[PDB]
RNA sequence: AUAUUCAAACGAGAACUUUGAAGGCCGAAGUGGAGAAGGGUUCCAUGUGAACAGCAGUUGAACAUGGGUCAGUCGGUCCUGAGAGAUGGGCGAGCGCCGUUCCGAAGGGACGGGCGAUGGCCUCCGUUGCCCUCAGCCGAUCGAAAGGGAGUCGGGUUCAGAUCCCCGAAUCCGGAGUGGCGGAGAUGGGCGCCGCGAGGCGUCCAGUGCGGUAACGCGACCGAUCCCGGAGAAGCCGGCGGGAGCCCCGGGGAGAGUUCUCUUUUCUUUGUGAAGGGCAGGGCGCCCUGGAAUGGGUUCGCCCCGAGAGAGGGGCCCGUGCCUUGGAAAGCGUCGCGGUUCCGGCGGCGUCCGGUGAGCUCUCGCUGGCCCUUGAAAAUCCGGGGGAGAGGGUGUAAAUCUCGCGCCGGGCCGUACCCAUAUCCGCAGCAGGUCUCCAAGGUGAACAGCCUCUGGCAUGUUGGAACAAUGUAGGUAAGGGAAGUCGGCAAGCCGGAUCCGUAACUUCGGGAUAAGGAUUGGCUCUAAGGGCUGGCAGCCGACUUAGAACUGGUGCGGACCAGGGGAAUC
């Protein structure tokens, strides 16, 4: 049974910290403790250990991504971007 | 401890004798155990490398800059922060670099830098909600936290 | 019930200061300090996050009175690595190999062309 | 200390120069030989009084023997 | 003393609304309770299985129904399990001879078909 | 901070000393048994009763005589931590200070070869001075009796000491020319002969170990500088599982208590060390076959799988549990003899069989959750990669060995007692303060309160006789019910659990035990909730819930424990 209406992960905060601070919170915890995909052996076994380190439970890989998410749009747009520019530098 | 970034261990071996030589390095975005990292002159760009500013085509992201050459590494090196360049100077062998902070710097093309954006972005945009985790935060760094106006 | 002391100097409950009940033949309950419990090597891979088999876990200044036998097994990097990560090392080595001949033939036939 | 579970080492044993004494217990069931060595206590256990006897005249003639109850 | 009234309280004597001053979770867990009819529930079922009586399907579907707290007791689970294997047997006969009809009235079919091309 | 009484003994003298009996208290988070800091002889025996112990004392932590602390295996000793601190250097009128790798020529070591001298049957080796060759320390040194740190347990023994003395079982480290011995290396094959043959004779060749497909195993099983790795080496919390100690249940013994009546009754007791060997029991992110959707396996929860699930067969780690050597000789309980004695004297008999549990404590293991918190270093030990080298020419084998047994040694310092309403600090025998270890029965959710067993004590620096006022700490009061007072201050009401019921407002989480109702004792029953063995039969059980009848002067969370509530403002 849906044991709460709009209050989520951060139930756990009972009636403290202002509705707005729990809200904006309650988006970076549902992303920092998610299980994400191991791009490299497929398995969704790829968890945080501390902040910016991710692992994978079977590879034993690590991987350096984001505080609260594996990957983060200016990491993705800056590989784009050195990757562009490499293709430029060697034509 | 105290540092939002997290650190790489690299391997190396050395050149003049039977040995390894360890090093650690500031984590940038991407980079996994287990792969390989080339540090040189002529070490083609892409993520993680460590080459100098005097060789990469203006525009290219770098972290953990380096001030002055030979100093190993001053600048860009917090969680989620990088620098650009932005134009090169052929002659007198200088390039131009925007710092985090906006301001633009000029610096000998002769010094190193890593390639990519330090890992452990986006770390200030969860709110501390109590003074708890501002304790545990200060408790790893210096005492300077409950400050009394 | 008969409830009993310590046995040394040492009143706290620290690591070393940790006791088992036992029932002499003079039909006595007392305490008799245990060892600290051993571990088993970990392998050099660095990976495999199993410890090693066929090596004695005990700890580091017992491993004097052991016998070689006891403390390793009888293959290459036995009881230094996993049997897992010395296979694939031997591949991983002669693949290497074959490829830096075919990269030698085939660089050499090219410098030959031009 | 230690079990034997033959005769002839027990009785090597029993002629090794550091055998300092045997004692015979003579319990029901058993007839247990304890030769007293260095280091170990070396005990050789039977259940037939007949080999009992039989090796305690095969013992050692210079070995100190003592019967205990 | 402590023996004799141990005797009564087994009987159930002294054991009433009045004589209660913990809480019903603190006197008997919840947790524990479904935790007991979990292991009775889950060894009847591998019993069955290893015995032959239910397939590893059907054994996987009520499997997850127990899980599901469909399945009070042991008992209830037992007649449950009855009735599934009454119903399938019922179903499998009634294929069963629809099938010998059908494969029948094929080989009938295919039989005058061979005589016919053996005339020709 | 609940409490004393009777009799006897010693003694000149007894409310207080001692012994016996009775009545009580602490109540296992103790008024119990042991330590750390601190004290320093207060510990033990005898003697005295001048002084002290706020009465007294035949008593003492007083006074005087004498005694008492035994270690390779308890700890210091060693390591480094936060930190302290020399040399170089810098500064400073100067005593000196800064500084801890920074402006230093910071190594006095060695695998090995040669040179020259020496002793031992100058064999071969050892002690040697030089040359050749090889070689980084994070910086001397100090820094933990709770961190890291190999190795001792059982019984007995005094008046006061016991992992220290005695007896018996072990164990770690270090040493060894001739290696003290055994075993391993390692003793085979080919060929040519004699010999019926077995075997022997004579030449050539190999021999730094073997088994299993595999995880891996076997008693060893050569090897330097160098390099790699591991252990040491680690957070907090939750769940579950195994194993011990304790508690509980059914019997069998031995000894006690009750026996006006009953009770095959109630109570006490009913061992096996370390260190080896084997085996149950746990755990495995270890191996092989094989290839899975109609997906399967599985936990309390999770979780796992073509990067190989289920199904079989194997390997490894722990093993504190059982048996066994230790071991019944000892210990303990009972009955009975000797020494009148001075007794590790002697004797019999026994020390048995089972079942259980969301039980409490300890420990091992699996698994999860939280961190913008990621939860020591070094001494020390070990394995692996490499092959510089060494060993013998077939024998009387050699170099070598982390295998079995054997020989020798372990120096220095602490070690008594108190540990707290009387050995510590507060001027004191001060209701204050001071870091920990173990923890029985009943009730009960419970380490709550209340009563009890083991252990301890004598009411807290005095006793006797009365029961005035005023006090201090407790209670109860008709009728009214805050009218008292600055003010419901103080006291009082409610209180547990089960079944119903629950508003305004709101950050939708709460409010909430909102508020407001009913029940609760004793006794006799009924139903439901499981394991083992071979939709059924038998056998074992352990605690809960719901219902019903009966019954008491309507009494039942009967003591203890135990929320007054609502409407508002700042
Ligand atoms: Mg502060
Ligand atoms: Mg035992
Ligand atoms: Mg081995
Ligand atoms: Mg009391
Ligand atoms: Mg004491
Ligand atoms: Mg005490
Ligand atoms: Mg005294
Ligand atoms: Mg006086
Ligand atoms: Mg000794
Ligand atoms: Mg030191
Ligand atoms: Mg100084
Ligand atoms: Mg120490
Ligand atoms: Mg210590
Ligand atoms: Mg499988
Ligand atoms: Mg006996
Ligand atoms: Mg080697
Ligand atoms: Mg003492
Ligand atoms: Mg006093
Ligand atoms: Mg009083
Ligand atoms: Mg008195
Ligand atoms: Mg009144
Ligand atoms: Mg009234
Ligand atoms: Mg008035
Ligand atoms: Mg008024
Ligand atoms: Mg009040
Ligand atoms: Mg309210
Ligand atoms: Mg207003
Ligand atoms: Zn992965
Ligand atoms: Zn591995």
């Amino acid at each position: 049974a849906k044991r709460t209406k709009k209050v989520g992960i951060v139930g756990k905060y009972g009636t403290r910290y202002g509705a707005s601070l729990r809200k904006m919170v309650k988006k970076i915890e549902i992303s920092q403790h998610a299980k994400y995909t191991c791009s490299f052996c497929g398995k969704t076994k790829m968890k945080r250990r501390a902040v910016g380190i991710w692992h994978c439970g079977s590879c034993m890989k690590t991987v350096a991504g984001g505080a609260w998410t594996y990957n983060t749009t200016s990491a993705v747009t800056v590989k784009s971007a050195i990757r562009r520019l490499k293709e430029l530098k060697d034509q | 401890p105290g540092r939002g970034a997290p650190l790489a261990k690299v391997v190396f071996r050395d050149p003049y004798r039977f040995k390894k030589r360890t090093e650690l390095f500031i984590a940038a975005e991407g980079i996994h155990t287990g792969q390989f990292v080339y540090c040189g002159k002529k070490a083609q760009l892409n993520i993680g490398n460590v080459l100098p500013v005097g060789t990469m085509p203006e525009g290219t992201i770098v972290c953990c800059l380096e001030e002055k050459p030979g100093d190993r590494g001053k600048l860009a090196r917090a969680s989620g922060n990088y620098a650009t360049v932005i134009s090169h100077n052929p002659e007198t062998k200088k390039t131009r670099v925007k710092l985090p902070s906006g301001s633009k710097k000029v610096i000998s093309s002769a010094n190193r830098a890593v390639v990519g954006v330090v890992a452990g972005g986006g770390r200030i945009d969860k709110p501390i909600l109590k003074a708890g985790r501002a304790y545990h935060k200060y408790k790893a760094k210096r005492n300077c936290w409950p400050r009394v106006r | 019930v008969q409830r009993l002391t310590y046995r040394r100097r040492l009143s706290y409950n620290t690591a070393s200061n940790k006791t088992r009940l036992s029932r002499t033949p003079g039909n006595r309950i007392v305490y008799l300090y245990t060892k600290k419990v051993g571990k088993a090597p970990k392998s050099a891979c660095g990976v495999c996050p199993g410890r090693l088999r066929g090596v004695r876990a005990v700890r580091p200044k017992v491993l004097m009175r052991l016998s070689k036998t006891k403390k390793h097994v009888s293959r290459a990097y036995g009881g230094s690595m996993c049997a897992k990560c010395v296979r694939d090392r031997i591949k991983r080595a002669f693949l290497i190999e074959e490829q830096k001949i075919v990269v030698k033939v085939l660089k050499a036939q090219a410098q030959s062309q031009k | 200390p230690r079990k034997i579970e033959e005769i002839k080492d027990f009785l090597l044993t029993a002629r090794r120069k550091d055998a300092k004494s045997v004692k015979i217990k003579k319990n029901k069931d058993n007839v247990k030989f304890k030769v007293r060595c260095s280091r170990y206590l070396y005990t050789l256990v039977i259940t037939d009084k007949e080999k009992a006897e039989k090796l305690k005249q095969s013992l050692p003639p210079g070995l100190a023997v003592k019967e205990l109850k | 003393r402590c023996r004799k009234n141990t005797l009564a309280r087994r009987k159930g004597r002294h054991m009433g609304i009045g004589k209660r001053k913990g809480t019903a979770n603190a006197r008997m867990p919840e947790k524990v309770t479904w935790m007991r009819r979990m292991r009775i529930l889950r060894r009847l079922l591998r019993r069955y299985r290893e015995s032959k009586k239910i397939d590893r399907h059907m054994y996987h579907s009520l499997y997850l129904k127990v899980k599901g707290n469909v399945f009070k007791n042991k008992r209830i689970l037992m007649e449950h399990i009855h009735k599934l294997k009454a119903d399938k047997a019922r179903k499998k006969l009634l294929a069963d001879q629809a099938e010998a009809r059908r494969s029948k009235t094929k080989e009938a079919r295919k039989r005058r078909e061979e005589r016919l091309q053996a005339k020709k």
